[PDB]
DNA sequence: TTGAAAAGCAAGCATAAAAGATCTAAACATAAAATCTGTA
DNA sequence: TACAGATTTTATGTTTAGATCTTTTATGCTTGCTTTTC
C-alpha cells in the first residue's frame, strides 16, 4: 500500500508478509498477529528493522519476562499506553490515572477506555501497536491467559480515533497449536541452515574483531603489514570459518553459542600469529591445531572425613547390590556350631546396574556393610577390633544426609526415627570412583564380577 | 487452480477464514495490475504459504539436524523402543551411540567418537526442541489455580542426578525409518 | 512514612454502624412505644421507588401494530383464581390466621419441585389476610419477603429483615443480636406481628446450619410475634441439617405440593385463553392492525386437541407449568410468523393454530443435535471418528491412545489404495498438492479437527505434555456415532 | 560319590508404598468507617 | 468541653505448613523344581 519493506538478509519471505499485515490504516489490519519461531531465528531483529523502516507507525515495546505474572503485565500495559500517548501528543490536556489501580481484567478495560476517550479532538482515527514480545516466557503459565488478550479487542470503543492492535512473538509450537481454531493470522520463522548461519556470523562479527586491542598489540610487536584493512578482514573470515567449521557438529545450529566460542577462543589464536605465517593461513593453522580439537567449556573431589568416606561407599555397596547374595562376599570369620555360608550367584547380569536407578535399602544393613568394609583399627583380651557405632558416625551420617549426598523417601518434614523410612544414594559412578581411589579401595571388584 | 485449491481446502478445512487469511497476502503483494491477473491466474503464492505454514512442525524440525544429533536420536529411539513401557535415559543412549559408532568403523573415512561432556549439551539441545519429555508430566494447568498449586510443590525429576532422570520419546523409530532419505550413512541402523 | 508490602486501592466499604440495638434505650422499662414512631415498621418511608424510576423512560411510539396473534402471546406469560391448589391454600391460610388472631408465633415449611406454584399461592395467602386485616378484623401486621438467590453474601439476610422493621443501617452480626434482643426481650404491647417469607431457603444453609436455625429458633420465644414460612425443594431437608430433637422441639407444619396432572395443567391453560379465544376481531388489511370487538372481521381459534396433547406431554414428564405455558407461546409465535411471511406484512377467514404447530414446537425441546452436526463435518474429522471406532470395536477399552489412532488412520489410507476418491485424495491428505512440500507425518489439518470435535463437547482428552500417549475418550455413547458414520457413502463403502 | 539337606531359580499373586493431584486453615499483612479519650 | 488524636470493629488479600484420596509400579508369599555341597 504506503509502506517500505527493508531487506533483511535471509527473511525475504517474512519481510513481505509483514509489509502485507500491519500498516497505518485501522481500516486494513489485523486486531492479532504471531510470530512463531525457536531461539535464535531471527524475529526481533526483523520486526525492529522494520519499525525502524517506517517512521510513521507508533509502538510500544515490552518483554513478558521481567515481568512474571499477569497483574504486572496488566499494570504495564496501563502505564506504557499512557506514556506512550503523551509523550507523542503533548499539546492535548489530561489528567492522570493511577496504573496499580488496575487489580483485573475489567478494570484494565475500564481504564483503557477512560484513556482513551480523551483523545477524540484528533483529526483522522490512528493504530497503536502493542508489542508482547515474549509471551510463551511467563514463569507462571496457564492455558487461560491468551484467551483474554484475544478478546479484549471487543469489549473497547469501536468508534474511538485510539484503535489498539497487538502482536505477540511465541516460541513453541504445542502451545500455539492449542489456539489453532481461532485461525490467527500468523508467520513463521524457520531455523537455519549451516550456510546461512556463517554468512550471519561473518557478517556480524567480523568489523568489530579487528578493532580489539590484542591484534594491535600483537601488530606493533611485530613487523610492517601492508594491505592492512584487507588481510585483517581475510583473517578474521578465516577463523570464523575453521571455528564453525571445526564445531558445527557440536553447537548445532545456534547463533549464540558459536558466537560465545569464538570470543572464548579469539585472545590466543591472535597470539599464535607471527609475521613468517601472517599470509600463509595453512602454516598458521598447524601452529594454533591444539585449539580446535577440546571445547574446553568447563569451569581429591570432596573434602569429607574418614569415616564419611566410607560411608559413602558402603551406602553405594548396599544401594547398588542385592541382599540375598551378601553373605557370600563379607563372611570371613571361623565357626564353632556347625553351618554352612551360601553358595553365591550362579549366573552374571548382563544389564551393569549402575545404569538404572538405585533402589532402597535400611539403615541397619548400611551400618553393618560400614562395619565390614572399615579397615581395622590401629594382651588382647581386651582389644575390640572391630569399629563399633558410637556418636560421631551418627553425625557423620547425618551429615551426609543434610549435604544431599544420601536421600530417603521425599516428604515434608521427615522423622528420623520410625520404621517406615528408607534410604537411598544420589552421586554418579564417578565420583564414588574417585573416592574409592583416594582411599585405596578397590570398589571395582565388587561390580566386576556382575558385569564389567 | 483456484477450484482446486478451493476444493482442497472444502475437503480438509472447511472453513472460510482460513481461506481469508491465505488471500490477504496473495493480493496485497503484488505491485501492479499485470502480477495481480497472473497472480490469479496461477495462485503460486499459495503454495509458498502453505509450504511456510508447515515449516515448524514434527517433520519440519528433523530436516534442520547435524549429524550427531541426528546419530543420538536414532540411538535414543532404538533403546526406547526395546524397553517395556518407552522410557530410557542418558547412559543407555550414549552407549548404543558408542556400539552403533565402534561398528560402523569396523565395518569400513573414520567416524569420530564425540565424548560425554559433549553429548551432554546436545542431549540438551534435543529436549529443548521438544523432542524428548520426562516420564509422566503433565503440560500446561486448564486453570491459574492450578498452575499455582503445581508452582509450589518440589516435583522428584528435579532432585535426581542429570544422568537418572526417565525421558520418553514423541517419534517412534518406523518414523525415522520413513522421513529419512536412503542415502544417508545412518540409514541402516533405522530397524532393528 | 513505611514502606507497604502489598497494596489495595480498590476498596469500598459501606457507611454502617455497629453498636446493637440492646444498648439504645438503657434499661428494658425505658423502651418506648414501637408502633408510634416514624422510622419503625416503615410508618414513613415510601419514595424509594421514585428515586431510580423515571430513569428508562422516552417519548415515541410510530402505532406499533398489533397483529391477532399478539395478543394470545401477551396473554400468555408468566406473570399476567387458583384452579387446582385449594387445599394447601386453605392450610395456610388457616394456620397463618390462627397464629395473627392469638398473638403468638409459628413456623410452616413448604417443600416442593419446580413449577408447582408454591411461591404464587403463598402470596396470595399473604394477599388475602392483607385485604382482610385491612377489614379491620385482625390486627395490623407487616410483610417482608427475604430472597436466597437475591443475596451476594449468605449472611446479608439479616440487616435486611432490620433494615425492614427499624429503618437502622448495621452490620450483619450486630444486627443478629439487635434481632435477638427485639424478639426476645421488648414487651408485646409495643411491638407488631411480622411475616417473614425465607425464600429458596437451601442457598442460605451452605456453610453451616446458622441461618436456619436462629429464624427457627426465634418463634420459640414467648414475646415474640413472628410467623415464618419457609419454601425449599426437598422436604427432609431440616433433618438432614439440624437434627431430630432440634426438630421435635421446634415444632412447625409440614406441607408438600406434589407435580401437576394432565386434567389441571389442560385446565391453567384453559383458563388464562378465555376472553380471546372464539371471539371476533377487526383486521384493517393494509398494515394488520387488531382490535377486539377496508376492514374485515375474523376469528381467532385454538384446537383443543393441541392444548390435550401438549398438555399431556409436558406433564407426563415434569410436571411444570411453565413449560406448557412457553410451549403453547412457541407454537403461536411460529403461527404468526407464517401469517405475516404469507400476507407480506412487517413490523412498524378463521385464523387458527393447529396440531401441528403444536407438534413442530413440542419436537424442538426433545430432539438433539449432534448427529445432523456430525453429518455435515469435514472429511478428516470423520475419519478421525471413523478411526477411534474401529479401535473401540478391537480393544474394547472406551479410552484410547492418540498414536494408535494416527497409526490406524495411516493403516487405512495405505490399505485402500485402489478406490478412486481414496486415491486421489492422498496427495492433498498428505502433502496439499504440491510437490515442494515432504512427506507429513501426521495428516494435513490435524490440530484443526482435533481442537474443533474437542471443543464442540464430543471429545475428552485428559492433559499430558507427551503427545503421543495422551488418551481421549468419547462422551456420546456409541450408538450415534455408528449412526452418524453409517449416513456417508465414502466411510461406509470402504 | 550322595542324596539329604540347604541354597537357588521361577511363575502366579496379593498388597503395601511411592508420586502427585486437589484442597483447607494458620500465619502474615493492609485499610476505611466508627468509637473511645484526654483537655479549650 | 469539646474534637484532633489514638484505638477498635468489620472486611479481604498474600504466602506458608499440613492432610486426604487416586493411579501406577515395586515388594514379598506361595508352589514346584533342581544345583550345590559334603
Ligand atoms: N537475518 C539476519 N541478518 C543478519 N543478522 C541476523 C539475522 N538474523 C539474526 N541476525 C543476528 O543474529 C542475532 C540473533 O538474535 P535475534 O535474531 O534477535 O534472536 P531472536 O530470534 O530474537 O531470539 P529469541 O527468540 O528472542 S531467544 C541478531 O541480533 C543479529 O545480530
Ligand atoms: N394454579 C395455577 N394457576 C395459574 N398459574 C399457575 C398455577 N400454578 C402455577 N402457575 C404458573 O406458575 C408460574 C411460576 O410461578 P411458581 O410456580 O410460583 O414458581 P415457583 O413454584 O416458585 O418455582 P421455583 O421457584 O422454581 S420452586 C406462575 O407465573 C404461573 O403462571
Ligand atoms: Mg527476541
Ligand atoms: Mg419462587
Amino acid at each position: 500500500m504506503n509502506v517500505t519493506t527493508p531487506e533483511v538478509a535471509f527473511r525475504e519471505y517474512q519481510t513481505n508478509c509483514l509489509a502485507s499485515y500491519i500498516s497505518a490504516d485501522p481500516d486494513i489490519t489485523p486486531s492479532n498477529l504471531i510470530l512463531q519461531g525457536y531461539s535464535g531465528t531471527g524475529k526481533t531483529y526483523t520486526l525492529k528493522k522494520y519499525f525502524n523502516a517506517n517512521p510513521n507507525l507508533h509502538a510500544v515495546w515490552l518483554e513478558p519476562v521481567e515481568l512474571v505474572s499477569w497483574k504486572p503485565l496488566l499494570q504495564a500495559i496501563a502505564r506504557t499506553v499512557q506514556y506512550k500517548l503523551k509523550t507523542l501528543y503533548p499539546n492535548i490536556p489530561t489528567t492522570d490515572y493511577d496504573p496499580l489501580q488496575v487489580e483485573e481484567p475489567f478494570l484494565l478495560v475500564k481504564t483503557l477506555h477512560n484513556i482513551f476517550v480523551q483523545y477524540e479532538s484528533l483529526q483522522e482515527k490512528t493504530c497503536l501497536f502493542l508489542i508482547l514480545d515474549g509471551f510463551d516466557s511467563l514463569q507462571d503459565l496457564d492455558a487461560a491467559l491468551f484467551n483474554k488478550y484475544i478478546k479484549l479487542n471487543e469489549l473497547l470503543p469501536k468508534d474511538s480515533k485510539i484503535n489498539i492492535k497487538f502482536i505477540y512473538t511465541m516460541l513453541e509450537t504445542s502451545f500455539l497449536q492449542r489456539y489453532s481454531t481461532h485461525c490467527i493470522p500468523t508467520v513463521m520463522f524457520p531455523r537455519y541452515n549451516v550456510d546461512e548461519v556463517s554468512t550471519i556470523l561473518v557478517m556480524s562479527r567480523c568489523g568489530e574483531l579487528m578493532e580489539d586491542s590484542c591484534l594491535r598489540k600483537r601488530i606493533i610487536e611485530e613487523q610492517i603489514t601492508d594491505c592492512t584493512d584487507d588481510q585483517f578482514q581475510n583473517v578474521a573470515a578465516n577463523f570464523i570459518h575453521l571455528i564453525v567449521q571445526a564445531f558445527h557438529s557440536y553447537t548445532g545450529n545456534d547463533i549464540f553459542a558459536l558466537n560465545d566460542l569464538i570470543d572464548f577462543k579469539w585472545p590466543k589464536y591472535v597470539s599464535r600469529i607471527t609475521k613468517e605465517n601472517i599470509f600463509e593461513p595453512l602454516a598458521l593453522y598447524k601452529s594454533a591445531i591444539k585449539l580446535f580439537l577440546s571445547t574446553d567449556d568447563n569451569l581429591q573431589t570432596y573434602d569429607l572425613s574418614i569415616i564419611s568416606k566410607y560411608l559413602l561407599i558402603a551406602s553405594y555397596i548396599c544401594s547398588y547390590l542385592e541382599p540375598r547374595y551378601d553373605a557370600s562376599i563379607f563372611s570371613r570369620k571361623t565357626r564353632i556350631i556347625q553351618g554352612r555360608a551360601a553358595y553365591g550367584r550362579r549366573k552374571k547380569k548382563e544389564v551393569n546396574p549402575r545404569y538404572l536407578q538405585p533402589s532402597l535399602f535400611a539403615i541397619e544393613r548400611l551400618l553393618a556393610i560400614f562395619q565390614a568394609i572399615f579397615p581395622i583399627q590401629g594382651s588382647a583380651l581386651r582389644e575390640e577390633s572391630l569399629m563399633k557405632a558410637n556418636i560421631e558416625v551418627f553425625q557423620n551420617l547425618s551429615e551426609l544426609h543434610t549435604l544431599k549426598l544420601i536421600a530417603t523417601t521425599m516428604n515434608k518434614n521427615i522423622d528420623y526415627l520410625s520404621p517406615k523410612v528408607r534410604w537411598k544414594v544420589n552421586v554418579p559412578w564417578e565420583i564414588i570412583k574417585e573416592i574409592s581411589e583416594s582411599v585405596h579401595f578397590n570398589i571395582s571388584d565388587y561390580f566386576s564380577d556382575i558385569h564389567e | 487452480n483456484l477450484n482446486r485449491h478451493i476444493r482442497m481446502n472444502f475437503e480438509t478445512f472447511r472453513s472460510l477464514p482460513t481461506l481469508k487469511n491465505s488471500i490477504i497476502p496473495l493480493v496485497a503483494t503484488s505491485k501492479n495490475f499485470g502480477s495481480l491477473c497472473t497472480a490469479i491466474k496461477s495462485c503460486s503464492f499459495l503454495d509458498i504459504y502453505n509450504k511456510n505454514q508447515l515449516s515448524n512442525n514434527l517433520t519440519g524440525r528433523l530436516q534442520s539436524l547435524s549429524d550427531l544429533e541426528l546419530a543420538i536420536l536414532i540411538s535414543a529411539a532404538r533403546v526406547a523402543l526395546r524397553a517395556k513401557d518407552g522410557s530410557f535415559n542418558f547412559n543407555l543412549a550414549y552407549a548404543e551411540y558408542e556400539k552403533m559408532i565402534k561398528a560402523i568403523n569396523s565395518r569400513i573415512n573414520t567416524i569420530k567418537l564425540w565424548l560425554k561432556k559433549d553429548v551432554k549439551n546436545v542431549w540438551e539441545n534435543l529436549v529443548q526442541l521438544d523432542f524428548f519429555t520426562e516420564k509422566s508430566a503433565v503440560g500446561l494447568r486448564d486453570n491459574a489455580t492450578a498452575a499455582f498449586y503445581a508452582s509450589n510443590y518440589q516435583f522428584q525429576g528435579t532432585m535426581i542426578p542429570f544422568d537418572l532422570r526417565s525421558y520418553q520419546m514423541q517419534i517412534i523409530l518406523q518414523e525415522l525409518r520413513r522421513i529419512i532419505p536412503k542415502s544417508n550413512m545412518y540409514y541402516s541402523w533405522t530397524q532393528l | 512514612p513505611v514502606i507497604r508490602k502489598f497494596t489495595k486501592k480498590n476498596v469500598a466499604r459501606a457507611k454502617k454502624k455497629y453498636t446493637p440495638f440492646s444498648k439504645r434505650f438503657k434499661s428494658i422499662a425505658a423502651i418506648p412505644d414501637l408502633t408510634s414512631l416514624p422510622e419503625f415498621y416503615g410508618n414513613s418511608s415510601e419514595l424509594m421507588a421514585s428515586r431510580f424510576e423515571n430513569k428508562l423512560k422516552t417519548t415515541q411510539k410510530h402505532q406499533i401494530v398489533e397483529t391477532i396473534f399478539s395478543k394470545v402471546k401477551k396473554q400468555l406469560n408468566s406473570s399476567y383464581y387458583l384452579p387446582a391448589r385449594e387445599n394447601e391454600f386453605a392450610s395456610i391460610y388457616l394456620s397463618a390466621y390462627s397464629a395473627i388472631e392469638s398473638d403468638s408465633a409459628t413456623t410452616i415449611y413448604v417443600a416442593g419441585t419446580p413449577g408447582v406454584g408454591k411461591t404464587l399461592t403463598v402470596r396470595e395467602v399473604v394477599k388475602e389476610l392483607l385485604s382482610s386485616s385491612a377489614q379491620r378484623e385482625i390486627p395490623d401486621f407487616l410483610y417482608v419477603e427475604i430472597n436466597g438467590l437475591k443475596m451476594v453474601k449468605p449472611t446479608d439476610c439479616y440487616e435486611t429483615l432490620w433494615n425492614k422493621v427499624s429503618g437502622e443501617r448495621l452490620t450483619w452480626a450486630a444486627s443478629m443480636e439487635s434481632l435477638e434482643f427485639y424478639f426476645k426481650r421488648v414487651p408485646k404491647n409495643k411491638k407488631k406481628t411480622i411475616v417473614v417469607l425465607l425464600d429458596e431457603l437451601d442457598a442460605m444453609v451452605t456453610k453451616s446450619q446458622d441461618i436456619m436455625y436462629n429464624f427457627f429458633n426465634w418463634t420459640t420465644y414467648e414475646n415474640a410475634k413472628l410467623i415464618v414460612i419457609a419454601v425449599a425443594n426437598t422436604m427432609d431437608l431440616p433433618e438432614r441439617q439440624l437434627g431430630n430433637k432440634i426438630t421435635s422441639r421446634i415444632g412447625f407444619t409440614r406441607i408438600m405440593f406434589t407435580g401437576y396432572t394432565h386434567e389441571e395443567l389442560k385446565n391453567i391453560i384453559d383458563l388464562r385463553l378465555k376472553g380471546l379465544n372464539d371471539s371476533f376481531f377487526y383486521v384493517d388489511t393494509k398494515t394488520g392492525n387488531a382490535i377486539l370487538i377496508d376492514v374485515r372481521k375474523v376469528r381467532l381459534r385454538m384446537s383443543a386437541d393441541a392444548i390435550e396433547i401438549a398438555s399431556r406431554k409436558v406433564a407426563s414428564v415434569s410436571g411444570d407449568a411453565r413449560r406448557a405455558l412457553k410451549v403453547c407461546k412457541r407454537a403461536a409465535e411460529i403461527a404468526e410468523k407464517h401469517y405475516m411471511a404469507k400476507h407480506g406484512y412487517g413490523y412498524d377467514g378463521v385464523q387458527t393454530v393447529h396440531i401441528t404447530h403444536v407438534m413442530k414446537a413440542l419436537n424442538e425441546t426433545l430432539n438433539s443435535h449432534v448427529i445432523t452436526f456430525m453429518t455435515r463435518l469435514s472429511f478428516t474429522a470423520k475419519l478421525f471418528i471413523y478411526a477411534l471406532l474401529n479401535l473401540m470395536k478391537k480393544n474394547g477399552s472406551q479410552e484410547q491412545e492418540l498414536g494408535d489412532i494416527v497409526d490406524e488412520i495411516k493403516l487405512l489410507i495405505e490399505v485402500n489404495g485402489s478406490n478412486k476418491f481414496v486415491m486421489e485424495i492422498a496427495k492433498t491428505l498428505f502433502q496439499q498438492g504440491s510437490d515442494n512440500i515432504s512427506e507429513q507425518l501426521r495428516i494435513i489439518s490435524w490440530d484443526f479437527v482435533l481442537n474443533q470435535l474437542l471443543d464442540a463437547g464430543i471429545l475428552f482428552k485428559q492433559t499430558m505434555k507427551n503427545d503421543r500417549i495422551c488418551c481421549v475418550k468419547l462422551n456420546i455413547s456409541v450408538e450415534e456415532a455408528k449412526r452418524a458414520m453409517n449416513e456417508d457413502e465414502t466411510l461406509r463403502n470402504l
